[PDB]
């Protein structure tokens, strides 16, 4: 009895079998992120991706940064994590129209794991990474706003 | 199966003729030289044994004897040590007032100028003051007088003699059979229970006889010359009975188990002496005995004629689980096959050892009088630094040469080693990984600090008195450790070390010993560079080893061998892909952790520990305590450490201490020139040779050995020599001028 | 660095680093236009002239002005 | 590609092409030499550029060239 | 007044823009 | 007259558990290759990227990412083992490229349906100055 | 079988590993309120101009906005200036 | 005897005997000679 396998059973391929790649909780908790929830409409994955992210950026920007010891303008220097945002969205935005030309199919994978034929996520396409790019944006904005309507009875403010 | 003496008599003729043919155990290099590249592959093949020939045997006898040399040399030099420490030294003044005499063991001729070398060491004495520390190693032994160093002199001149004539014996007269070196157990138990275990009883011995009591006479201010000779202290019991009342009974309590009777002269006390500094010679003493017991019983672990006890090779296999497969099934044959794999697993521990020994010994100064010798302290840590970095470099070359040379899949096969090189991509990617994200945490935050600093932002930096990054687990590891005595040590008196417990400041001649070390900010920022820098050099290394047979780019590499400078220009280049070229490359950085390890230690030791303390115990220290707010910072270290410190080594013409401003430069110098090595290639310089040659054509005096290049390995090995000698000998200078003049 | 490390150790590295890429998920969505490799031998001594250079002529400059404007004399 | 050339020196020992690790070169009959054969390179695409062949060839000069040019993906090695 | 327009201008905005468009040019295929 | 073998697929593959040396992105979209051998036995081999395989008895079909790995993996089994070994390039479309023995005769044999390329007919000191080629896209050695 | 040169997709192993091909877990009425606000921020050239002189233009603001409370920069020094080692 | 005086021949060893001399010919005249920065006797 032996823990690591080849992936897949094709030992050929480079990469190996583990509790860290390949088990029940992994796989599903994996499986359950937007980014790879590959038959929803990518702007949707965008919203939460953007929505978890905006959100979380505020702590550092906010308790790290300059204004952090004036407290009157130390909670609106979540300014900065929108601007993160806007620079990601730049980032996204010239990665998709750096990767996908306007008519080309996705590059996804259309195979699953045990052979059978699938259908490629459209988050690999122009209009699909456009779509993502607005919805991380949009998400992320609105996290970030979320996250700066929170200044009370926290621990770490 | 039946362990036993086995050897072969004659095998190598004792002959001069093989002297008389330069390069002879090489076929090739005994042709003699066509280009001046004969002369140096016969110094950079001597002692590569498993390539002069294939058999193990031979391989073996030849190891062992080499082995002899070696001990022979060590010999020499401590019969060298002891005998300057007699007829050229100041040790019986130094042994009247330790606290004010320098030791001093050399002296120079006075010939050209260097007489001024010779300075003032105190007790009317002119010399070259002595960092290695054997005054207090004489002093913890109870030798006193200059004839019982002759004595250790000649004894060990004769012991160089005896090792000697053991390698000329045992490789020309009785060579032990292959058989003899692969009976592991046997070694193992004889080095278990017969060296380490025999040699800590005997010294036991010595120090309870000799030791004690003649430093009992010593610390109770006794004129040595009037202090009784040793063997007095073993002849007249009463003379050890008054220092030490327990030999009155003749060890009937040892027999009878009323061992706790003699906790006289055997203790835990555990903390300093505060008369010496040094640790308790009975706590040392009772060491030795501990240890000499757990080393005997160590030695019967291994099975070899009787049938009790272990086989290795049983042990191994048994160890297999889930994740390794059938692992360690394998390694007994490997590990009685291959020199180079027991040398690279003995030169990482021995390495890793001695940087222990570092530490152990400055935070428990085990000797007499060493603690406040600052000089002796920091040349101490920093020379077992540097040869623990050494050795480990080494076991990486090592672990290398077994991959390319002695790893066959078909033959000696290992799982958990297939294993590894099966997943040899993630293991370098992640180690990749936790480097680069270690060199921002820590080396970035100095940056941080520097930046904020600059542009007046003192609040915005990694400060105590801003951004305080505690090293909290260090700090209550240390309470544990000043808690434990009476609690989870009820029979340790005081702590471990000075280090660890509050207060019992302890003070000799005035300067302080050790005291309770801070830490902070700045001691946590320093010891993520520690990480950093180990986390590099093990990338380095082990990138190297495990990716020696093949890789991605270089499908053969095994085949191309373990010193070989690259397979060209073409795949993007490929220099520097051997595992050699790896430790050449890990060499590098093992220096830079080892010299920001050494200045930390220096940095540290003066700033919150060395000083002076006033008769109202007022302590002051040989930097202000100016670490916690000037480390954080690389400015700080290139103004308040180097420029600081240096006054004394570029100040030093004109005083015995000249000899390190003249190192301080010349090191600067060599190092300076490794980088025409380092920087360059053997193309240009071979065709700039071509020219001379010309020239030397011209006049009929070109010569016959034809000038070449070094070649590129050589080019590599030559700058990363010199580039290590200069920059070590320049930090040498640095520390020993420093400190003589200011400690 | 650039003078002393040559390329094939990067070379090799880089790989391994190709290799990590490409097996972490939520990462490997994310493709390479242009294949990652080590400089090349020649741009190596180049990049490593400049910073030998750009270090040696700040390093003076910022002790010349230093030196002489700390004092104006 | 890589260009790799032969020249007329060429005595036909055949050590080039056993030191190519792609099979870039072949000996080919010719009537130059006593060997009969000279080298050939009709596979520089999978040429990678390592001067195996020229560290192997006992002529001077050389009679095998390799001139590094425009670089692939065959040319740098890669496996990925 | 001015330079705090002309800073952040020359220094964050030209920077970003000036880079996004440079490696939208190096990435294009024809 | 040489007819290249065909790749048959169904060809077992040497017994190994995995390793981080094989196949990327790039077998997907770009090439891979494939060496196949004969074995007289089952053997223990060095795999040229991970660590150790069983060769099967019979038949052995191996894919690899870099031409060099076959060559590399093939040299080694007519060295250590004396063991004949073909190998091929394969594009994602499915096409096979035959690639080696070219001839079904190894290179470093002269066989006469050969044809040379890359000869130069001249000593390599005689190739032209730069100058004397300058601005045609020539280069002194192409001729 | 793990060799097949009709299908080099399996045979290549280009597979989505974690890829979940589930329908939405998100409800409707939440999809169509994101679909329809961040419906403007799917062209992705528009995007980019937008953020870019969005992005600037807000820069260009909080900067010429800035109060010596916040940047000393703005604040200026508040010192009576130092005199030179010889001049001013 | 022939073979060891051939090894003492070799260049290493010769070179050490060679600069030992010249060594300590260069010291005993710097000893009865000191300092010394011209050829005084002219
Ligand atoms: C005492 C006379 C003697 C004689 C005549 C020989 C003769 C021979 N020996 Mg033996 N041997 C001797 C003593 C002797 N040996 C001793 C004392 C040892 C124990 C170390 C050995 C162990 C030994 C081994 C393991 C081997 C030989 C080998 C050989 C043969 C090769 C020739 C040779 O050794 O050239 C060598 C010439 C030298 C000058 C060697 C000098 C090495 C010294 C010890 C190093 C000194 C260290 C130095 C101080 C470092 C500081 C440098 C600093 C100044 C910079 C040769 C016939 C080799 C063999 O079998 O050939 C195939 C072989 O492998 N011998
Ligand atoms: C070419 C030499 C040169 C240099 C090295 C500088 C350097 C500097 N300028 Mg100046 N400037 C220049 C020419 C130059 N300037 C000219 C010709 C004008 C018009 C009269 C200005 C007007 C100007 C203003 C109003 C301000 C600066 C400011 C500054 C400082 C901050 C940088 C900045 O805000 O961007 C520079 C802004 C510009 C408008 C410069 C562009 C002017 C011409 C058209 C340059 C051509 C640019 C072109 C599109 C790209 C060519 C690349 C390069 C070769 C110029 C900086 C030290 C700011 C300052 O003082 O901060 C404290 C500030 O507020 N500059
Ligand atoms: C050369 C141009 C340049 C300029 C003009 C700035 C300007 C600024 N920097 Mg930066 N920096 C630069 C270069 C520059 N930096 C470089 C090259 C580095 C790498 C070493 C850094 C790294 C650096 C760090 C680590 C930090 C700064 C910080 C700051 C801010 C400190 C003053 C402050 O507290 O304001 C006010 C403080 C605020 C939080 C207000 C936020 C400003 C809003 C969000 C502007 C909106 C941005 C806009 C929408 C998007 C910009 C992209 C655009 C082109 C589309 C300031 C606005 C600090 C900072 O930003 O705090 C987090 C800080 O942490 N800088
Ligand atoms: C209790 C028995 C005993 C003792 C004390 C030693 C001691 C030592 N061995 Mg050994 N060995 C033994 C048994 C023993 N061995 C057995 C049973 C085997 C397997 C058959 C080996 C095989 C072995 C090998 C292959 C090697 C050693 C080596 C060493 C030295 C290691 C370096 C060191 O610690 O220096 C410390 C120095 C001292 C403690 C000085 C005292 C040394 C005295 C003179 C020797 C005392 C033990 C000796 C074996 C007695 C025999 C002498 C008699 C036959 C004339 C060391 C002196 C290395 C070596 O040979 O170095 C030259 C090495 O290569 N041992
Ligand atoms: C007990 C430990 C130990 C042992 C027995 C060995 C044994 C061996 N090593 Mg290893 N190694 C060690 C430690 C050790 N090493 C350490 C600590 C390192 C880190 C540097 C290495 C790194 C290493 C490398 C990279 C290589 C070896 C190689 C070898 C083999 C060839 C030795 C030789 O003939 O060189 C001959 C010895 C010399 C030419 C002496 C050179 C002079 C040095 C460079 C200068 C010393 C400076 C001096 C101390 C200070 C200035 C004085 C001066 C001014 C006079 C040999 C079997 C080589 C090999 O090919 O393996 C098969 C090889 O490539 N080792
Ligand atoms: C001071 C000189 C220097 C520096 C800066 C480095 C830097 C580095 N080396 Mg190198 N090295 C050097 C000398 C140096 N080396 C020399 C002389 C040699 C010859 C022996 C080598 C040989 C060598 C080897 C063989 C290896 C390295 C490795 C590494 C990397 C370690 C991982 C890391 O810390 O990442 C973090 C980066 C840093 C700590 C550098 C400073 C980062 C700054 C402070 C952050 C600033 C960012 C800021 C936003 C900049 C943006 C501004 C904008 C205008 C662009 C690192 C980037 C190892 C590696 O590959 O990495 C795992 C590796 O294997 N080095
Ligand atoms: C948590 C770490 C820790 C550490 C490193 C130590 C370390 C030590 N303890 Mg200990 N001890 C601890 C926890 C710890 N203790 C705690 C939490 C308690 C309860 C408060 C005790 C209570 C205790 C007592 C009563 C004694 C020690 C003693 C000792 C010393 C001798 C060890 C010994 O007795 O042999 C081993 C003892 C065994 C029962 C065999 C267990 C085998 C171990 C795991 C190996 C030793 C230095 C002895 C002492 O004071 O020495 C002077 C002693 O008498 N300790
Ligand atoms: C090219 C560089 C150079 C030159 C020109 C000199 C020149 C001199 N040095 Mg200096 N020196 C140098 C480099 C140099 N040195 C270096 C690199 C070092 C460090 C190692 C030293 C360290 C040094 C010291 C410590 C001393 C000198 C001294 C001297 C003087 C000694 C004259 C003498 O020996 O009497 C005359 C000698 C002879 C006539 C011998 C020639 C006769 C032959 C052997 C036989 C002729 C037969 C016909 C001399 C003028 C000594 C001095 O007193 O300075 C004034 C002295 O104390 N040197
Ligand atoms: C020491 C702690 C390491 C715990 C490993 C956990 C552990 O011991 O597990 C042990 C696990 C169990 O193996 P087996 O049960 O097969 O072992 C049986 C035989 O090999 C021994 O007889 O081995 C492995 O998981 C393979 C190693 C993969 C793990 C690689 C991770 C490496 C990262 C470690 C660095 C982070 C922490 C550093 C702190 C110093
Ligand atoms: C300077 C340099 C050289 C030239 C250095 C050489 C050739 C060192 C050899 C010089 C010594 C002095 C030759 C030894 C001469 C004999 C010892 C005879 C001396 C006569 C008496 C004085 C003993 C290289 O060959 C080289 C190769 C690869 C990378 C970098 C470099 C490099 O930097
Ligand atoms: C570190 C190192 C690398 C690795 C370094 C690499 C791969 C460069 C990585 C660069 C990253 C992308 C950051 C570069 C940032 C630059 C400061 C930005 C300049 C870009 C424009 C201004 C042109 C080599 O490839 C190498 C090759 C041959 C000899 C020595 C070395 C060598 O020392």
């Amino acid at each position: 009895y032996q823990v690591v396998q080849p992936i897949n059973g094709d030992p050929f391929i480079g990469s190996l079998e583990t509790p860290v790649t390949s088990s029940p909780l992994v796989a599903w908790y994996l499986s359950n992120l937007p980014g790879y929830r590959t038959a929803v409409n990518p702007l949707l994955r965008g919203i939460e991706v953007g929505l978890a992210h905006g959100f979380l950026l505020v702590g550092p920007f906010v308790k790290a940064g300059p204004l952090r010891n004036t407290e009157i303008a130390g909670q609106a220097g979540s300014l900065a994590a929108g601007g993160l945002v806007v620079i990601l969205s730049i980032c996204l935005t010239i990665y998709g129209i750096s990767s996908f030309n306007e008519g080309d199919p996705s590059t996804a994978p259309s195979l699953t794991l045990t052979g059978r034929k699938k259908q490629p996520d459209q988050l690999q396409t122009a209009d699909g990474w456009a779509k993502f790019t607005g919805g991380f944006f949009f998400g992320g904005i609105s996290g970030v706003i979320w996250a700066f309507f929170l200044l009370y009875v926290l621990d770490l403010p | 199966p039946e362990v036993k003496i086995l050897v072969d008599r004659d095998p190598i003729k004792t002959s001069f003729e093989q002297w008389a043919k330069p390069g002879h155990f090489s076929r090739t290099i005994a042709k003699g030289p066509d280009t001046t590249t004969w002369i140096w592959n016969l110094h950079a093949d001597a002692h590569d044994f498993d390539s002069h020939t294939s058999d193990l045997e031979e391989i073996s006898r030849k190891v062992f004897s080499a082995h002899f040399g070696q001990l022979s040399i060590i010999f020499l030099w401590l019969s060298g040590m002891y005998f300057h420490g007699a007829r050229f030294s100041n040790y019986e003044a130094w042994l009247n007032d330790p606290t004010h005499i320098r030791p001093s063991a050399q002296v120079v001729w006075p010939i050209v100028g260097q007489e001024i070398l010779n300075g003032d060491v105190g007790g009317g004495f002119r010399g070259i003051q002595i960092t290695s520390g054997f005054f207090q190693i004489w002093r913890a032994s109870g030798i006193t007088s200059e004839l019982q160093l002759y004595c250790t002199a000649i004894g060990a001149l004769v012991f160089a003699a005896l090792m000697l004539f053991a390698g000329w014996f045992h490789y020309h007269k009785a060579a032990p059979k292959l058989v003899w070196f692969q009976d592991v157990e046997s070694m193992l138990n004889h080095h278990l229970a017969g060296l380490l275990g025999l040699g800590s009883l005997s010294w036991a011995g010595h120090q309870v006889h000799v030791s004690l009591p003649i430093n009992q006479f010593l610390n109770a201010g006794v004129d040595p010359k009037e202090i009784p000779l040793p063997h007095e202290f073993i002849l007249n019991r009463d003379l050890l009975a008054q220092l030490y009342p327990s030999f009155a009974e003749g060890a009937t309590p040892f027999f009878t188990l009323n061992w706790s009777k003699y906790a006289d002269f055997l203790t835990f006390r555990g903390g300093l002496d505060p008369l010496t500094g040094g640790l308790w010679l009975t706590d040392i003493a009772h060491h030795h005995l501990a240890i000499a017991i757990l080393f005997l019983i160590a030695g019967h672990m291994y099975r070899t004629n009787w049938g009790i006890g272990h086989g290795i090779k049983d042990i191994l296999e048994a160890h297999k689980g889930p994740f390794t497969g059938q692992g360690h099934k394998g390694l007994y044959e490997i590990l009685t096959t291959s020199w180079h794999a027991q040398l690279s697993i003995n030169l990482a521990m021995l390495g890793s050892l001695t940087i222990i020994v570092a530490h152990h010994m400055y935070a428990m100064p085990p000797y007499p009088y060493l603690a406040t010798d600052y000089g002796t302290q920091l040349s101490l840590f920093t020379h077992h630094m540097w040869i623990g970095g050494f050795l480990i470099v080494g076991a990486a070359a090592h672990a290398a040469i077994f991959m390319v040379r002695d790893y066959d899949p078909t033959t000696r096969y290992n799982d958990l080693l297939d294993r590894v090189l099966r997943h040899r991509d993630a293991i370098i990617s992640h180690l990749n990984w936790v480097c680069i994200f270690l060199g921002f945490h820590s080396f970035g935050l100095y940056i941080h600090n520097d930046t904020m600093s600059a542009l007046g932002r003192p609040q915005d930096m990694f400060s105590d008195t801003a951004i305080q990054l505690q090293p909290v687990f260090a700090q209550w590891i240390q309470n544990t450790h000043a808690l434990a005595p009476g609690t989870t040590a009820p029979g340790a008196t005081t702590s471990t070390s000075l280090t660890w417990g509050g207060g019992d400041l302890v003070s000799v001649g005035g300067k302080v010993a050790l005291l309770p070390i801070p830490l902070g900010t700045a001691d946590f920022l320093v010891h993520h560079i520690h990480a950093f820098t180990i986390h590099v050099t093990v990338l380095i290394l082990l990138k190297g080893v495990l990716f020696a047979r093949s890789s991605r780019l270089i499908p053969d590499k095994a085949n191309l061998g373990f010193r070989f400078p690259c397979d060209g220009p073409g795949r993007g280049g490929t220099c520097q892909v051997s595992a050699w070229d790896h430790v050449f490359l890990g060499l590098f950085w093992m220096y830079n952790a080892i010299s920001v390890v050494i200045f930390h230690f220096s940095w540290k030791m003066q700033s919150d520990v060395w000083g002076s303390i006033n008769d109202q115990g007022v302590v002051t220290h040989i930097t202000g305590g100016n670490f916690a707010q000037s480390s954080i910072t690389i400015n700080g270290w290139l103004r308040d450490f180097l420029w600081a410190q240096a006054s004394q080594v570029i100040q030093s013409y004109g005083s015995s201490l000249s000899a390190y401003g003249l190192f301080f430069l010349g090191a600067h110098f060599v190092w300076a020139f490794s980088l025409m090595f380092l920087f360059s290639g053997r193309g240009y310089w071979q065709e700039l040779i071509e020219s001379i040659v010309w020239a030397h054509n011209k006049l009929k005096v070109a010569p016959a050995t034809q000038p070449r290049a070094l070649s590129i390995v050589q080019g590599r090995a030559v700058g990363v020599t010199h580039y290590l000698l200069g920059g070590i000998a320049t930090t040498w200078a640095f520390f020993l001028a420093r400190i003589i003049a200011v400690g | 660095m650039f003078l002393i490390s040559w390329r094939g150790y990067w070379q090799e590295l880089i790989e391994t680093l190709a290799w990590a890429h490409e097996r972490t998920p939520l990462a490997n969505l994310i493709r390479w236009r242009d294949k990652p490799v080590a400089l090349s031998i020649v741009q190596a001594r180049l990049v490593g002239l400049v910073h030998f250079s750009v270090g040696y002529i700040f390093t003076y400059a910022a002790f010349l002005i230093a030196s002489t404007s700390g004092k104006f004399g | 590609s890589h260009s790799v050339k032969i020249y007329d020196t060429c005595i036909g020992c055949t050590q080039c092409v056993r030191a190519c690790p792609t099979d870039v070169l072949e000996m080919i009959p010719w009537g130059g030499c006593k060997a009969k054969q000279i080298a050939s390179a009709p596979r520089t695409e999978d040429c990678v550029g390592c001067k195996r062949c020229e560290s192997a060839c006992p002529t001077d000069f050389l009679s095998v060239r390799v001139y590094l040019w425009h670089e692939t993906t065959r040319s740098m090695g890669l496996a990925y | 007044n001015l330079p705090s327009l002309f800073v952040p201008l020359v220094g964050l905005l030209f920077p970003a823009v000036a880079m996004a468009s440079l490696f939208l040019h190096v990435e294009k295929r024809l | 007259g040489f007819t290249p073998p065909e790749l048959d697929p169904n060809t077992p593959s040497p017994i190994f558990g995995g390793s981080t040396g094989g196949l990327l992105r790039k077998a997907q979209v770009e090439e891979f290759y494939v060496i196949t051998w004969e074995s007289p036995k089952e053997q223990i081999f060095e795999m040229p990227t991970g660590g150790a395989a069983i060769m099967r008895e019979g038949p052995n079909l191996l894919k690899l990412a870099r031409k060099e790995q076959c060559l590399a993996l093939g040299t080694r089994l007519r060295s250590k083992y004396k063991i004949k070994y073909q190998f091929y390039r394969v594009f994602p479309s499915g096409e096979v490229q035959y690639l080696h023995p070219k001839d079904g005769v190894y290179p470093e044999k002269v066989n006469p349906g050969r044809q040379g390329v890359g000869v130069n007919f001249r000593s390599i000191g005689k190739n032209v100055s730069p100058i004397e080629v300058k601005f045609t896209g020539k280069q002194p050695y192409d001729l | 079988v793990y060799f097949d040169l009709e299908d080099l997709g399996n045979t290549t192993g280009q597979w989505d590993l974690y890829g979940s091909d589930a329908p939405s877990p998100y409800n409707s009425l939440q999809s169509k309120f994101f679909e329809t606000f961040a419906a403007p921020f799917t062209k992705r050239g528009l995007l980019l101009k937008f953020l870019i002189l969005g992005g600037g233009s807000t820069l260009a603001y909080f900067s010429a906005t800035a109060s010596g409370d916040i940047l000393p920069i703005k604040k200026g020094p508040q010192l009576p200036p130092q005199l030179g080692p010889r001049l001013g | 005897m022939r073979d060891l005086k051939t090894y003492l021949s070799v260049a290493p060893v010769a070179s050490t005997l060679w600069f030992a001399a010249l060594a300590g010919l260069l010291i005993e005249i710097n000893r009865f000679f000191p300092d010394a920065l011209t050829f005084p006797f002219f």
